[PDB]
Order: C-alpha cells, then structure tokens, then sequence
C-alpha cells in the first residue's frame, strides 16, 4: 500500500499489525508502528484529512491533539517497553510542543516527572542484551520472499541457539538443518523440499553520535551494544598452512562475514531480511 | 542476580576445553574459534532467572596437581569429565581423577560426563581400539561407576554434535538449584 | 573595577554584594550577582586561574563543578525568589551540561523534579507586582 501510496487502508492494516504486537506483547514493535502512524501527523492544527481520523473514535481530533494522543501512547509503550532511550528522545519534542503551541505547563510537568523516571531507570538498573542469529532460507517450497533468503532474528534476551531453533522448526514442516553452515548450496538454490539454517551472529557496535571520547558511563554503551543495530559479523574458522600437533595459531584465518540488513534492530519485525 | 563457581578437569587428550569454548560461544557445531586463555565463563538462565557462570579449565595432568585444589575452595559445584572412548581416562578417573577429587571436596554435587558420545558407536574408531585392544566403553558401566560415586547425574555429549550438551550444562547449573 | 578589570578584587566584593543582599533576603538581587560570579565561568574543564578560586573552600574545583555549584545556589535563590522564568532558563542549560558532560543522570532527575514544579508555581498560583516609583534628586 505504501508502494501505491493509498494511506488510508495502510493506516488501517498499521492499526492490525499494532493490535497483533501487543497480542504478542511486543511492546517495542508496536510503539514503532504506532509511530509511524504518528509520523504522518503534523504539529499542526487543521485536521487535513479524514483519513488519519480513524475508527476508534470520530470527531474533531485536531492534527496536533492526535498526534499528542499518539505520542503518549508510544511513550507509555516504550516505558514498558524497558527501552527509555527513544521514550527520552520523543518526550523532548512532546515537552517542545507543550511549551510552544498549546502552553499546557501541567502537561510539561506530568511529562518531566517521566523523563526523570527514564533517566533514573536507564541509570540504576541493568537490561539483558537478546542474541541475534543469522536465518538462512534455501530450497524451493519455501514462499516466494522466503525462497534462497537470509534474514537476522532478534532473539530472546537469552536464546541459547538450538532453542531459537526448536522454535523456527516449530514455525515450518521440513524442519531439517543444513550442517555446511556458511556456504549455500546450489541444488537447493532450486530444489524443493526447503532447506535452513541457523546461528548466532555478532551485534556489531553502533556509532553513538557524539559519545567517541567522553569518559560516559557504561550503561549507556551497554544498551548500544545491541539496540540500534544494522551491522552484523560471524568470525568463520579456516585451517590454512601446516596441521603442526603443538600449535594452531600457524593456520587461524578468520573470513568473518558482515551483514547489513535495510532496516535497524530493534523494529517494526523482531526479524530483518540481510540486505 | 548472581554467579556459579564451576571447575571441570579431565586427561588432556580429549580437549575439554573444546567442548567449553563450543559452548560458550554459542556457534556452530566443530566451528569454535579456540582462544589462548582458560577459564572460560558465561551467563546464562536455566530456570526463574538468569544466572553468571564460570568455567575453571583446569589441566589435567599430573603434575599441576599442587595448584588445582587452590581453586577447588567454594566451588558450587564440580563437573568430572572423562572420553567415552578411552580407556586409559577411565583408569584415570577412576584411580585418580575421582579419588582425589572425592579427597579435596567430600561435600559438593558431582556430574560425571562423557565425550565424543558419536566416537564410542564410531565403528572405524571401535575397530582401532579393539586393534589396539582397547574398549569403546559403553553406557552402563558408566552408569555403574556414576552409582558407585553416586553422582547427582551422570550424562554422555559430544562436541561434534553438542548432543545433549544444553542438557549437560542445564543439569549442572540446576544441581545447585 | 571592572572598568579597571582587576577581576579577583572585583570578585571579592562580588561576594560582599551577595551577603548583603541575603542580608535583605532579596533573593533575586542575589541571586543576579552571584549569576555575574557564575557568569565568568565556563563549561570546560581545567580551572584556568584561581582567582575564581575564591576563599570559601579552596580545592580543586575545576571550572565545570564550580560553575554547577553556584547554578545550583542560584536556582535554589531564585525559587525561594518566586522567579520561575529565570530558574527554568538556567535549569535548561544545567540540564544540559549534566546530560553532555558528566553524564550524571541522577542530577537530570533531579533538576528536571525541580523544573516540574517551576511549570506547576508559574501555572498554579499568582504573584503580585511591585509597584514602580520614579526618584528624582535634586
């Protein structure tokens, strides 16, 4: 839909995929929903069109209400969400239109007491970093988008590998797993019978703007270690030279692989194709 | 939140160390990028809550004897390792490896596990060790020398395939709990 | 002095303003001079002179933590001045250097509970206005 530009029907299956997120209690997913709905809107006053006045309730809701509404409501997401950082970040804009176009000051102080609740748990706690692994599709069974693909997975805070598996399998019959695990083969490149395989990959570090020398605590690059996130490597073992008993680091050659994915962890999808 | 003393030893010819470093890293099946230091430690959840983990990769042979048992003080628990393939390491276990292990900590949860689990049913293996004259020692004297300690688990794994070595680890970590 | 620009004497009586000022709790006036003090200062890091390093307590007292002190004193000076608007301005910029220099997140809670109920005193209640009477001497 987005391709063919109609926004309507896209902000109707946007509000879908947000219902299934929090099914799933996906908090993070469906506050990157929501706000790409919210996107759409404008600090603006005039409602331009109707269609961003959704079903869910139906009179005025003025641009600029909407898109408050809107913004509460990712705040709220993202609070529990455990991911304070973008809830920082999106408050200050919200706290900006408080201040300069409605001058709601209750509104600023409600809003502050929730940027100092933010810092303080970004601050004090600690949050467990979730495994990725590299999801490589082959064969031919497979659907048309899934058919020779590779995606990377956000998992779990703590899938140890073979349980990320078990779930895949559980998501697909021909639950085989490949054993040559870099490569892809070129029969199943058209073969049937749809071929996998599954490892974990390595977060490879963000850039945080404008944080290269300051001495910043490390809570803050703990979280950048595995949110906002496009890179990714895996370290490939390679025997190359003599098999000398004593030693191995004669033949040690590492063809680590890099993957980017379109998109930045963490996303709309708890998944990404490699791009 | 907290952390698990765990010391693993074992003859050196069966590489232990592989095993740990495999499953610490978390890759493929005989893809390990072994590193150049011991002690390997991880962190995680078995059960209700995570948990930090560490591994003492202690040498087997003789002779480090006088500083192995230093770190035995505290341990939560030990894990006794051995190769099913090989005779001589059940000698050793069970003459020294076990004996001295008893000796320096009469009081801690115990799980004695094999190696190479796809090796003992190798048959180009079994047919060198019966050449050899040499045993691809089965499960249940395994079993009888787990009794014979009375172990809180005895279990079987292998590195090639990591073959119950979730389950190893989960059992160890839940022997504790 | 300041024409003359010898800054530490300058400072000193500075300093005497803002006891006496204290002395007649007009908080504002000095909270005003005391912010002359502050104005010196600069985010950086190395104390440049101690002529700034005034007599109160002598010790490192880089710039940065100097110059957090007194906008400390100084929005303390201005909420029991009943200015609001001022405090708010230079809690921003406190604000500011916390999250971009120290990086002390406790401090942001902090000043931002402070600032909260700034917003809540300016929206809540009402101040009255001071009279102003033209002097002429002859």
């Amino acid at each position: 839909y987005k391709e063919k530009k109609r926004e309507d029907i896209y902000i109707r299956y946007l509000y879908k995929l947000r219902d299934l997120h929090r099914d799933c209690e996906n908090y993070t997913e469906a506050a990157y929903t929501l706000l790409l709905h919210a996107e759409l809107l404008q600090w603006s006053d005039k409602p331009c069109v109707p269609h961003l006045l959704q079903r869910d309730s139906y009179y005025v809701y003025t641009q600029q209400e909407l898109k408050e509404k809107l913004y509460q409501e990712i705040i709220s997401y993202f609070d529990k969400g455990k991911m304070w950082e973008k809830a920082i970040k999106l408050s200050k804009e919200l706290a900006e239109t408080y201040e300069s176009k409605v001058f709601d000051y209750e509104g600023l102080g409600n809003l502050l007491k929730k940027r100092a609740s933010f810092y303080e748990n970004i601050i004090k706690a600690m949050r467990p970093q979730p495994e990725y692994f590299a999801v490589g599709y082959y064969g031919q069974g497979f659907p048309s988008f899934l058919r020779n693909k590779i995606f990377i997975y956000r998992g779990k805070e703590y899938e140890r590998r073979e349980d990320f598996s078990l779930r895949l399998l559980t998501q697909f019959p021909n639950a085989e797993k490949m054993t040559s695990t870099t490569p892809p083969g070129e029969d199943i490149k058209s073969s049937p019978k749809q071929y996998m395989q599954c490892f974990t990959v390595k977060p490879v570090m963000s850039l945080p703007p404008s944080y290269k020398d300051k001495p910043v605590p490390e809570q803050i690059l703990n979280y950048y270690r595995a949110n906002e996130v496009q890179q990714f490597r895996y370290s490939r073992p390679f025997r190359k030279g003599e098999k000398d008993p004593d030693n191995e680091f004669a033949t040690m050659w590492i063809e680590r692989t890099t993957y980017t994915t379109a998109y930045t962890f963490p996303g709309i999808l708890k998944w990404f194709e490699v791009k | 939140m907290q952390a698990i003393k765990c010391v693993v030893v074992g003859d050196g010819a069966v590489a232990k160390t592989c095993l740990l470093i495999s499953y610490t890293t978390n890759a493929f099946p005989g893809e390990y990028i072994p590193t150049v230091f011991d002690n390997y430690s991880a962190n995680v959840m078995v059960d209700g809550k995570p948990v930090n983990l560490g591994l003492w990769d202690t040498a087997g042979q003789e002779d480090y004897d006088r500083l192995r048992p230093l770190s035995y003080p505290q341990t939560d628990v030990f894990l006794i390792c051995f190769s099913l393939v090989s005779p001589a390491s059940f000698e050793n276990v069970r003459a020294k490896w076990y004996p001295e292990v008893r000796h320096h900590c009469p009081n801690t949860p115990i799980i004695l596990v094999g190696t190479k689990l796809d090796l003992r049913d190798d048959k180009d293996t079994i047919e060198k060790l019966k050449e050899k004259k040499l045993t691809p020692i089965t499960y249940p004297q395994g079993l009888a020398m787990a009794k014979e300690i009375g172990a809180v688990k005895y279990l079987e794994c292998s590195a090639l395939t990591q073959r119950g070595l979730k389950t190893v680890f989960d059992e160890a970590i839940r022997a504790v709990l």
